[PDB]
């Protein structure tokens, strides 16, 4: 597991200010780094991929720089809509890992998750994600979760074809990812659920087979106990 | 900037051959392949006829040809047609200032790639202005963007050049500190900017795409932005 | 005469032959702004020899500005040394040098910059390359590239 450290953890600024957020990796990750914005009670959005490339729609006043182990997100001319938590993520190697986040205080694609709810410990649940406004068939997909008060944790991923699946160690043998291209649907079968599996579960499209998470669904809450 | 000498006028009857000469120094025309030729018809953007002394872009007849001897390039037009009646400008790259230069122009009398600039502008002296130019149908970072102005009834001037990749920017000596050129790579857009307009800024402003080699090889041109200051 | 930055690329391909490979380290990216393809063909092999004792990230940073004159074989060789070439550098490569590359080789060349290849799918080098690839091979990149 590669460890991602963000500084500051918390930050208070005003409209017009320049904000500098640092991201450090425990190993070299080259340029395999993404930045994500999460606004209060909303799903994350892609800002940066490949360390410095702006995602389409993102204002120029966001810029990413660095490579190896040292990465920076600079927000010029801070606007009120920039009030959010900012996460970095390495996708150099599995498991895909996020930083603990930085609180800053002051779509043509649609992904709809469903099947969330309360489950008894040792119980089962199947999450669904209906993708629309894209050729579902031609993209790799992942599940990311967020424990209620905490940061982002990658769960599993599936290839374009569905032939190759990847899992985090905490869910291997319990969770199964699959796709039905005819239903434009991504599935997560969750077995032997534990209290620590409690989280908002997000559906995410990958920008490429080996790329960042470019589109996220609104999420579905799963509680266990 | 204007740093190369051409004759004011040249005349010929249909079917005849005419030659327009262009004279510079060892640090423009003298440099390897460092001459290109632009045709401008009334009310239209410049059009690249020749780059690299004698290279023709596809869609330019073999009737147009060019040669170079020391610090003097020449454009020959054989089998003259009425359509050839236009202004012709040589350009080179001045290695001293590291910017393109134009000739003063010659008037000839006969006896996928899309750049979209902002609409016309009507301003008062002392106001701000930002003109834009959006490229499409080509890799925006693979080509240099140039800004050319012609004041009414006057010749072409290179204002500056920008590499949209790294936003590396150079201005012609005469436009240094008068204007700001910039690029937004993500929306394939280049910009020209004044802090405080004067009456003398009244002109047509063209953006162009191309390479700095072949005496400045700019084969893609916007429709132009008219800027009136009164 | 020779004190100006445009001096190097004011010389013909024939004259540029005499430039010693031991000079290439001092040649800044600025000096290659006004260099045509025929000139980069002469300068690249001299850059190859001048930097060949270096490896990986350190080699790439030095050779980057000369890759315009690099043939296919050298791009294939470069893909094996997990160098992460940016899309802006890849889009300046000569068409003839890119076409024979495989899907696997282009993905290794670009690394995480492959994510931006969809936006360039109609533009000079990539378009030509896509038209020569089997659609089933393009599908594995996970970009929704079309026209194989």
């Amino acid at each position: 597991d590669i460890q991602m450290t963000q500084s500051p953890s918390s930050l208070s600024a005003s409209v017009g200010d320049r904000v500098t957020i640092t991201c450090r990796s425990s190993q070299g990750i080259g340029s395999w780094l993404a930045w994500y914005q999460q606004k209060p009670e909303k799903a994350p959005q892609s800002l940066i991929y490949a360390a410095s490339s702006l995602q389409s729609g993102v204002p120029s006043r966001f810029s990413g720089s660095g490579s190896g182990t040292d990465f920076t997100l600079t927000i010029s001319n801070l606007q009120p809509e920039d009030f959010a938590t900012y996460y970095c993520q390495q996708y150099n190697s599995y498991p895909l890992t996020f930083g603990g986040g930085t609180k800053v205080e002051i779509s043509e694609v649609q992904l709809l998750e469903s099947g969330g709810g309360l489950v008894q410990p040792g119980g089962s649940l199947r999450l669904s994600c209906a993708a629309s406004g894209l050729t579902f068939r031609s993209y790799a997909m992942t599940w990311v979760r967020q424990a209620p008060g905490k940061g982002l944790e990658w769960v599993s991923g599936i290839s374009v074809s569905g032939g190759i699946t990847y899992y985090a160690d905490s869910v291997k043998g319990r969770f199964t990812i699959s796709r039905d291209n005819s239903k434009n649907t991504l599935y997560l079968q969750m077995n032997s659920l534990r209290a620590e599996d409690t989280a908002v579960y997000y559906c995410a499209k990958r920008g490429a087979a080996v790329g960042s998470f470019d589109y996220w669904g609104q999420g579905t809450l799963v509680t266990v106990s | 900037d204007i740093a190369l000498t051409q004759p004011a006028s040249v005349s010929g009857s249909p079917g005849q051959s005419i030659t327009i000469s262009c004279t510079g120094t060892s640090s423009d025309i003298g440099g390897y392949n460092s001459v290109s030729w632009y045709q401008q018809h009334p009310g239209k953007a410049p059009k690249l006829m020749i780059y690299g002394v004698n290279n023709r872009p596809s869609g330019v007849s073999n009737r147009f040809s060019g040669s170079k001897s020391g610090n003097t390039a020449s454009l020959t037009i054989s089998g003259l047609q009425a359509e050839d009646e236009a202004d012709y400008y040589c350009s080179s790259y001045d290695i001293e200032s590291a910017t393109p230069v134009f000739g003063g122009g010659t008037k000839l009398t006969v006896l996928q790639v899309e750049l979209v600039q902002s609409g016309a502008e009507v301003k008062k002296p002392g106001e701000s202005l930002k003109i834009s130019c959006k490229g499409s149908g080509y890799s925006f970072t693979s080509y240099w963007i140039g800004w050319v102005r012609q004041a009414p009834g006057k010749g072409l001037e290179w204002m500056g050049i920008i590499d949209p990749g790294d936003s590396r920017t150079r201005y012609s000596p005469s436009f240094q500190g008068q204007v700001t050129i910039s690029a937004d790579k993500s929306i394939s857009t280049a910009y020209l900017q004044w802090s405080s307009l004067k009456a003398s800024d009244t002109a047509m402003y063209y953006c162009a795409r191309g390479q700095l080699y072949g005496g400045t090889y700019m084969d893609g041109w916007g429709q132009g932005t008219l800027v009136t200051v009164s | 005469t020779a004190f100006y930055p445009g001096y190097l690329c004011s010389l013909s391909p024939e004259e540029l032959s005499s430039v010693p490979p031991s000079s290439i380290w001092a040649v800044r990216p600025q000096d290659l702004d006004t260099c045509d393809p025929r000139q980069l063909d002469v300068l690249y092999p001299k850059a190859r020899l001048a930097f060949q004792n270096m490896n990986g990230s350190e080699y790439f940073v030095k050779i980057q500005s000369f890759l315009g004159g690099a043939p296919t074989e050298d791009l294939k060789a470069l893909s094996q040394q997990n160098v992460s070439m940016d899309l802006a550098t890849f889009m300046k490569l000569r068409t003839d040098a890119v076409l024979p590359l495989t899907v696997a080789e282009v993905q290794k060349l670009l690394g995480p910059h492959v994510e931006g290849l969809k936006a360039e799918e109609r533009h000079r080098p990539v378009r030509d390359w896509i038209l020569r690839q089997r659609q089933d091979d393009l599908d594995t990149l996970g970009l929704g590239l079309q026209g194989g």
